[PDB]
């Protein structure tokens, strides 16, 4: 069992220009609106990526109609799963999942509108469904079918006859039981397992670190703070050094918008990539090569995870 | 079913004809890009009018009115503020268009995978098993039409992994044992049709010992009244 | 962050005068006129009012029972326009709850199909 | 031959169905 982890999702931050260039001027603002409609335009493409933000996840997670619920008896064949499904006794996350969570001016930020119980939620139909009733869930209706005779087929699907699987059974089960707790051993004390999704949240700090550190430079102007522009100068002069800042802070709210919006990009790809992985990887079995980590794909279960989605290749 | 399928067939053509019909939000997506793009171009036009700082933002008046060693400092103000949103204008064309560029990258995909063939991917072509897909076309884009195999009514039946027989474990060389409660037959996964459980059906491999819910039936052997006969 | 006031020597921490966004949620305007207004990320002791993580929303009465989500708040929040009607706020339900019947020795096989 | 083909269904149900001999392998060991 290998783990292949994909970012989903960014912060869903929004930028109040007024309050970033011109916060509490009235003489600011007046000028800020002779440049025309350039917060509106650079509003619209923050909010669109915002928006942007619930659709990758609503891709990547929301694949199922129905909530599918756990059998009472977890009786799989031998197959223990008991960490990557979730406990009843707390949100409701898997032991697993618990592990790769812990391991994770004018501005605000806003809620995505699934919230991870919203995600466990999925999460856990999703692995109801793999376990008990093979892909049938993902096609359409979520038909039963005994664990061990689900993996006759999955096995069927790489060149292995069926009766190999019976024979060997006992092994199988013990194998897959050792291997989830590998998995957990590696996620476990090191965070670095999980870098990939560390580093989408870091560089959107980074980002949103950069830009109000900008407010407190002068581009050019006999000071960075507009209240003592505004307090020292007379009109004819005050509109002047405010037009300075106003460049410069409108200038590094371009360049940000920009950023994010290329960084966004890559997102969307890679959420694009994720819920193709759950499609084709856990809701049936895909033949593509290195697509489910390396060896023959069998089969794949997704877990929750901050701002992305984390998949267990068997 | 023949039949049966030609007329579930021509009944989901009329049903797509009118999901289609009157309702524009069925092409929302076409039409995103489109409002986009001509957002991105009203916007660009508008700013001609601001004065970014300068006196006017008509040059002509600044032309007619201030001698060179003003003018050029207003129409410099001009020049700034139109050449930034030419430049923000274009930046956002290049992004947006690497948006499209990655879905016709796809669209193209699909048709060579769904429509020149039959892919086995799921999810790729619409919900349930894909047969086939025709491609219509559509403005600034792709309309696919995707033709899939959904299960509909299910049975409840009971299965095993193996027949015991002569001591000897039969598996079935494609599809699952099951049982009515009275007798065992094998069938195909995806679309129950019992078949009497033979030679000619199954293989032996191993033995009644080693598999975990084989049952006792009896395997049929067709060549035995042929010899007897 | 903070401050150490000169007279009390006590600390008193700095947070911003509440602002955000201001939403309106609407039905068409097709079927209905009737609205209701979300302030984004603040108070309704700032600003039928319901407060939720994603703000305080004035307008729209809570209800106990979910329903698949039609139109989003966000923060497992989603309001739709129901019985007369009006506008109501509720968690969102992913879906109806449902189950496989897993007995060790039981399948579901398809006996009839259709083509969509 | 019998070993390419499988019996289902019967001759008034398939649209396009032709009359034809298929082989049995069996038969000429059973009678030699
Ligand atoms: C599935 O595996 C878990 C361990 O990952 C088992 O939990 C342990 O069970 C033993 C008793 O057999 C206890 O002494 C341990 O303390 C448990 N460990 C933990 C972390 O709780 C679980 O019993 C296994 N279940 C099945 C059906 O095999
Ligand atoms: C289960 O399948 C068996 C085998 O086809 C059914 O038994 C047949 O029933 C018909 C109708 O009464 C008889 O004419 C046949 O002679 C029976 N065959 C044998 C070998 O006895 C049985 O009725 C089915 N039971 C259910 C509940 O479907
Ligand atoms: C199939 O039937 C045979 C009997 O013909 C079963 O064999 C017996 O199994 C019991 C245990 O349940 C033993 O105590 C007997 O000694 C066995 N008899 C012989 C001759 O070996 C066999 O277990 C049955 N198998 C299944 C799957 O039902
Ligand atoms: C195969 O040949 C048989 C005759 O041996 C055909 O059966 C006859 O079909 C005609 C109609 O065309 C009927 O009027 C006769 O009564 C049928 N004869 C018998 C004995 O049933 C059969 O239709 C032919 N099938 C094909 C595909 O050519
Ligand atoms: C199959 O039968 C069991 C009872 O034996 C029932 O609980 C289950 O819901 C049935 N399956 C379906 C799909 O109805
Ligand atoms: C199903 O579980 C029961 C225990 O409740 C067990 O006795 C039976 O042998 C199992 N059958 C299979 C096929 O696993
Ligand atoms: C300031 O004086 C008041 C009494 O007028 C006293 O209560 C308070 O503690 C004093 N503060 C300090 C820092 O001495
Ligand atoms: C929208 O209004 C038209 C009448 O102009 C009405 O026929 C139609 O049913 C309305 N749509 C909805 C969803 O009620
Ligand atoms: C709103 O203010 C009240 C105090 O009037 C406070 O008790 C409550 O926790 C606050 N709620 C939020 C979301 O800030
Ligand atoms: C939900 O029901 C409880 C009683 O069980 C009641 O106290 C509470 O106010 C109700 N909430 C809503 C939104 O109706
Ligand atoms: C499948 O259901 C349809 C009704 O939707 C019916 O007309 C058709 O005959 C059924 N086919 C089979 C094989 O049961
Ligand atoms: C082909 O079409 C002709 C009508 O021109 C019809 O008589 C014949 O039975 C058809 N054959 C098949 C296989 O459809």
């Amino acid at each position: 069992v290998t783990t292949e982890i994909l970012p989903v999702s960014m912060t869903k931050t929004s930028v109040d220009c007024t309050m970033y260039i011109c916060g509490d001027s009235t003489e600011c603002s007046n000028l800020l609106l002779q440049y025309g409609s350039f917060c509106t335009q650079l509003n619209r493409a923050l909010t669109g990526i915002a928006v942007e933000q619930d659709k990758n996840t609503q891709e990547v997670f929301a694949q199922v109609k129905q909530i599918y619920k756990t059998p009472p008896i977890k009786d799989f064949g031998g197959f223990n799963f008991s960490q990557i499904l979730p406990d009843p006794s707390k949100s409701k996350r898997s032991f697993i999942e618990d592990l790769l969570f812990n391991k994770v001016n004018g501005l605000t930020v806003l809620p995505p509108l699934l919230t991870d119980e919203m995600i466990a939620q999925y999460t856990s139909a999703l692995l109801a469904g793999t376990i008990t009733s093979g892909w049938t869930f993902g096609a359409g209706a979520a038909l039963q079918i005994p664990f061990a005779m689900q993996m006759a087929y999955r096995f069927n699907g790489i060149g292995v006859t069926q009766n190999v699987l019976y024979e060997n059974q006992k092994l199988i089960a013990n194998q897959f039981n050792s291997a989830i707790g590998k998995i957990q051993d590696s996620l476990s004390s090191t965070a670095s397992a999980l870098g990939k999704l560390q580093d989408v949240v870091n560089q959107n700090a980074q980002a949103l670190n950069t830009l109000v550190k900008q407010l407190s430079s002068n581009f050019g102007a006999i000071s960075s703070v507009l209240n003592d522009i505004l307090s020292r100068l007379d009109p004819p002069e005050a509109e002047v050094q405010i037009d300075r800042l106003i460049t410069g802070r409108l200038q590094s709210l371009q360049t940000y918008v920009t950023q994010q919006l290329i960084r966004a990009a890559e997102i969307r790809a890679s959420a694009n990539l994720a819920a193709t992985k759950m499609s084709e990887c856990v809701l049936g079995q895909s033949k593509r090569v290195d697509f489910c980590g390396k060896g023959y794909h069998l089969m794949s279960f997704p877990q929750s995870a901050p701002h992305g989605v984390v998949f267990l290749h068997v | 079913n023949q039949k049966l399928i030609a007329n579930q067939f021509n009944s989901a053509i009329g049903k797509i004809q009118d999901s289609l019909s009157s309702t524009a939000s069925a092409l929302g997506k076409l039409q995103d890009v489109v409002n986009q793009n001509a957002q991105a171009l009203n916007t660009l036009v508008k700013q001609l009018s601001s004065n970014f700082g300068a006196i006017s933002s008509v040059l002509n008046d600044i032309l007619s009115r201030l001698d060179p060693p003003e003018a050029e400092v207003q129409i410099d103000r001009l020049i700034t503020g139109r050449l930034q949103s030419l430049q923000t204008y274009v930046t956002q064309q290049l992004i947006r268009a690497a948006e499209i560029r990655a879905s016709a990258n796809l669209a193209a995909t699909k048709m060579s995978e769904c429509v020149l063939g039959q892919s086995k991917r799921v999810d790729f072509c619409g919900k349930g098993y894909h047969l086939m897909s025709f491609p219509q076309s559509a403005p600034h884009g792709v309309v696919f039409l995707h033709v899939t195999y959904v299960p509909a009514q299910e049975k409840n039946f009971t299965t095993a992994p193996a027949i015991c027989h002569d001591g000897k474990a039969h598996f079935p060389r494609e599809g699952v044992f099951v049982s009515n409660g009275t007798h065992w037959f094998v069938t195909q996964r995806n679309f129950y049709e019992p078949q009497i459980i033979t030679t000619d059906n199954t293989f032996v491999s191993g033995n009644c010992d080693v598999v975990i819910g084989i049952v006792n039936n009896t395997v049929y052997d067709p060549l035995q009244p042929e010899l007897d006969s | 962050d903070a401050v150490r006031d000169p007279q009390t020597l006590e600390i008193l921490d700095i947070t911003p005068c509440s602002f955000g966004g201001v939403s309106v949620i609407t039905p068409g305007t097709n079927t209905s006129n009737q609205v209701a207004v979300l302030y984004q990320d603040v108070n309704c002791t700032e600003v039928n009012v319901f407060q939720t993580r994603a703000g305080c929303l004035i307008g729209a009465e809570h209800v106990n029972n979910s329903y698949e989500c039609d139109i989003p708040i966000g923060a497992g929040i989603c309001a739709s326009y129901q019985t007369s009607q009006s506008i109501i706020a509720y968690t969102m339900s992913l879906g109806a709850e449902n189950s496989v019947a897993y007995s060790n020795n039981s399948i579901a096989i398809p006996t009839n199909f259709t083509i969509s």
